């Protein structure tokens, strides 16, 4: 059939994920065992598994290889998307390529000459599929839409960490700052890039997996008026890891700003702050991972504060901030002794609560009093040991969340315009599927929000189908959506994941054990997307869009809680030497609940808008120029949906041909008297003869929709004619030549 | 098949070849002399008959006239015209005969039985006018014989 001799393919390799091969022998039908060539020669003899006799992945024909739009390609599978995107990579410097909707962003890891203004002009008013792929192109396409439509944009760039997604969104940015008139003492960019050394202070931090990693998710609005002119912009926060302020596991450190505080500590300005190193501090030395190779958090503290200087937080509140963060610091060492009824108390003249009261400005004792003791409504009453260390652990998650907050807005008062608003496009830096090799209530919630948006983009993809296909007037119900709600519903739904942890939490004697088991006996079995280890009885499987994660339910319990005791926020409201910490603020709150909450709240937003699609993608681990890593490369795309949307793709009608295109490169196979003097309608007649199965194509207004392998097909019968018709000329001139070598030698030309 | 003075037409060639004095051949110039003496075979056509040798052998093993006769003979009795006509009609994007030398050169140079660039250079020597165009008719009958 189509695995003839010559013909390649791709096999497993240990070094790069695939590698090519071509079958020495057709390959008979029942045959155990193929006969393949590698890089290097003819060797080896390749055997299939019995159980699925399944045949390795083919290559595609190398005209569809390089080519701009993934889509285009026959043989639509994981080495095909995995070769196609390496070689404009590596042999072309060709870094943006599309998925259809979708545009990759491979990390090239050296500067280009492609982000100047002149490039800028060349894309301003074409038409996105007539020019190469660019973030230049997506921003384009976000400025028409929005004037041509009276709707404003969501451009949606994601992820894993240090892919560029920060640098995508810089660009997108310049774009639309060129491309709108220009205002003049805004030049809105600079405020805006100077805003991001302060939003990895407080939101990015060090994991285990990478140095700089957002554990968070930022929308940047850009506001445009009535004449479509870039006027402000304004920064939205969402799903904060709340739970990073007081715990770290190995190796990963709290958000950047508390390590720019204690290596600024010997420092004059900041010795009333009253701070150590790392190792001295319970909410920093917990990773064991002080300090990060290659940085000094005291040079990036300095240009901390001079971005807060260039976005106008007067150095007053700067010293506003600092001061809260090293009381939540010091809060931390707030150590406690169990005293009789389970009940507890603070060692007498503690060290770390008098620092925790003198920066803050508030009574010593009226707060030693209630880190211990709750309002039982009105009858006073004492806490255990471990309630108050919950209890001090969800007031320092509380104040930092809301000093998160305030630094938002007040950085939103400096990217703020006077002029009225008439839209907006709104770049969304956001995570996508994190998955390390132990999962916990962290990574949870990371794919949770995965899910929601790979959902929005689901269904947007599913209603250009339909559009598209009602353009060409082909059948639209042939279109299969692949629905992920049941998923979602698992996870977040009444008897779900994150509810069955909310109400374990609320259980006195609840545990992570017995809340594994009744995960088990609410869904092991009574659901397909939930699975269990067979040798552990404290983890779970969750199967997601793009792949199963294996989640350790040990920590879930105190990650999730975050019940702050309403005493302990009055004492702090109550101050009267800190113009900022009241300004702060103004059954049982859950980590997961709130985080849920913000997830909703922001894919209403998104759903305002009409979204575009930017995955990055870094392509090594060791910051090389143009260099790419198969193992990576493809890890990269699985937890990237890329792979998964594609799988689905390929399920319909993929490829996509004008009758021009497929008469250009088809009349070749046209016996002469078939041609007709109708074009369009020659096609029909050919296709029809060549490929049988009329399942396999669908005719349109102006193009034809073929099923996946099938334009393959047409490209192997091709090439089996040109083939055959040289190696003809070829057996012959080969004669001719040898003979009239002959004619020569015969007469002792030698 | 073949009689006694054909025996020594086609030994009267073999021994030109011999490039050694010990009345044999080289594996790779079997193919060369089947195509000496008339034949036409694709490299494929003459790898079978010498046993599809592996290029450890194919640069080092000889042979008598003895024993490759069989061979000459096996490709005897495996070898139309119009054929031909069509398979340039392939590469002819216009009807009038008239095709491009680059176009031509290339496909000859990285399809099927590749051959080298100055092979096809010494064939398609002055058979080809200011535009780079080459009536295919001409060509192949003057090829053929
Ligand atoms: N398009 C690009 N051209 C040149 N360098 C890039 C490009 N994209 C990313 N980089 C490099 O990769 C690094 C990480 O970039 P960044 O946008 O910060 O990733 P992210 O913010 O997702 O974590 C940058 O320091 C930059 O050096």
């Amino acid at each position: 059939e189509l695995y003839t001799k010559y013909a390649r393919v791709w096999i497993p390799d240990p070094e790069e994920v695939w590698k090519s091969a071509e079958l020495l022998k057709d390959y008979k039908p029942g045959d155990k065992v193929l006969q393949l060539r590698l890089e290097e020669g003819k060797d080896l003899e390749y055997c299939l598994d019995p159980k699925t006799k399944e045949l390795p992945p083919l290559r595609n024909p190398d005209i569809l290889v390089g080519e701009n739009d993934l889509t285009a390609l026959s043989y639509l599978h994981e080495p095909a998307v995995l070769h196609n995107l390496k070689v404009r990579f590596i042999d072309s410097k060709l870094i943006y390529t599309y998925c259809g909707i979708v545009l990759v962003a491979i990390n090239p890891y050296e500067q280009l000459p492609i982000y100047g203004e002149d490039i800028i002009n060349a894309y301003s008013g074409q038409n996105m599929g007539d020019m190469d792929p660019h973030i230049f192109a997506v921003a384009e396409e976000a400025y028409k839409q929005m004037a041509r439509d009276e709707r404003n944009q969501s451009i949606i760039v994601s992820g894993e960490s240090g892919a560029g997604k920060t640098v995508s969104a810089k660009y997108a940015m310049r774009y639309f700052a060129t491309v709108s008139g220009s205002a003049s003492e805004a030049n809105v960019e600079e405020k805006v890039l100077a805003s991001n050394p302060i939003m990895e202070s407080i939101g990015n931090a060090k994991t285990t997996r990478n140095d700089n990693s957002s554990r968070f998710g930022k929308y940047i609005e850009i506001g445009f008026d009535k004449r479509y002119r870039i006027i402000g912009a304004n920064m939205r926060t969402y799903l904060l890891e709340k739970s990073r302020v007081v715990f770290q596991a190995e190796e990963e450190r709290n958000y950047h700003i508390f390590y720019q505080l204690c290596a600024s500590a010997a420092l004059p300005e900041f010795k009333t702050l009253r701070l150590g190193n790392a190792n001295y501090f319970h909410y920093t030395k917990q990773g064991g991972s002080p300090v990060i190779d290659g940085i000094d958090d005291a040079k990036e503290m300095v240009n901390t504060r001079q971005a807060c200087t260039l976005l106008g937080i007067s150095d007053s509140y700067q010293m506003g901030i600092f001061r809260i963060l090293a009381g939540i610091l010091h809060l931390g060492n707030v150590e406690f002794a169990s005293r009789d009824s389970d009940s507890c108390a603070i060692p007498p003249k503690h060290d770390p609560l008098t620092i925790f009261c003198d920066l803050m400005g508030v009574d010593y004792e009226e707060m030693a009093h209630w880190l211990c003791h709750r309002k039982l409504a009105t009858y006073i009453k004492p806490i255990s040991k471990l309630h108050a260390i919950n209890a001090r652990d969800a007031l320092a998650k509380h104040i930092y969340a809301n000093l998160f907050n305030w630094i938002v807005d007040h950085v939103n008062k400096a990217l703020h315009s006077t002029v009225k608003q008439h839209s907006f496009i709104g770049v969304l830096d956001i995570y996508g599927f994190e998955t390390f090799e132990i999962n916990s209530f962290e990574q949870f919630c990371i794919n949770y929000a995965n899910e929601k948006l790979q959902q929005q983009f689901n269904m947007h993809v599913f209603k250009l189908e339909q559009e598209e296909y009602m353009k060409e007037q082909i059948p639209w119900t042939l279109i299969d959506f692949y629905d992920n709600q049941p998923c979602i519903n698992l996870i977040e739904a009444k008897m779900g994941v994150l509810d069955l942890l909310d109400e374990e939490c609320k259980m006195p004697k609840g545990s992570d054990d017995t809340w594994a088991q009744k995960l088990y006996n609410t869904h092991l079995n009574k659901c397909a997307l939930f699975e269990k280890p067979r040798l552990s009885n404290k983890a779970f499987i969750i199967k997601h869009f793009a792949d199963k994660v294996e989640y350790q339910c040990e920590g879930f319990l105190e990650k999730n809680k975050d019940t702050v005791y309403e005493e302990q926020i009055k004492v702090l409201k109550s101050s009267k030497k800190f113009k900022l910490l009241p300004e702060l603020f103004q059954h049982k709150k859950t980590v997961g609940h709130q985080f849920r909450n913000s997830l909703h709240l922001l894919m209403e937003t998104l759903n305002a808008t009409t979204p575009h699609y930017v995955r990055c993608i870094k392509p090594n681990d060791f910051k090389f120029p143009f260099t790419f890593d198969e193992k990576r490369a493809v890890q990269q795309l699985r937890a990237c949906g890329v792979l998964e949307t594609i799988r689905i793709s390929a399920a319909g009608f993929p490829s996509r041909w004008t009758y021009q295109e497929f008469f250009s490169r088809y009349r070749v196979l046209m016996k002469q008297k078939d041609v007709l003097s109708d074009r369009k309608q020659t096609c029909k007649n050919v296709l029809e003869k060549l490929i049988l199965d009329k399942d396999k194509y669908q005719f349109g207004k102006t193009k034809i929709f073929f099923r996946a392998g099938q334009v393959a097909y047409l490209e192997k019968i091709r090439a089996d004619k040109l083939r055959a018709a040289c190696i003809r000329i070829q057996k012959t001139i080969r004669g001719w030549l040898m003979r009239k070598k002959y004619m020569r030698m015969r007469r002792g030309d030698a | 098949e073949f009689n006694k003075d054909q025996l020594e037409e086609f030994k009267e060639a073999f021994e030109l070849f011999d490039r050694v004095g010990d009345g044999k051949i080289l594996y790779s110039q079997c193919g060369d002399v089947m195509r000496a003496l008339g034949q036409n075979p694709t490299n494929a056509e003459v790898l079978k008959v010498l046993g599809n040798p592996k290029s450890d052998e194919l640069k080092s093993r000889r042979v008598d006239f003895e024993t490759f006769l069989p061979m000459l003979q096996a490709v005897a009795k495996n070898r139309t015209y119009e054929d031909y006509l069509e398979g340039f009609r392939v590469f002819d994007k216009e009807g009038n005969g008239k095709v491009m030398g680059a176009e031509l050169r290339h496909v000859l140079t990285t399809l099927g039985e590749k051959m080298t660039e100055e092979e096809v250079e010494t064939v398609l020597a002055g058979h080809e006018d200011s535009n780079g165009c080459i009536n295919y008719e001409a060509f192949l009958k003057h090829i053929l014989s």
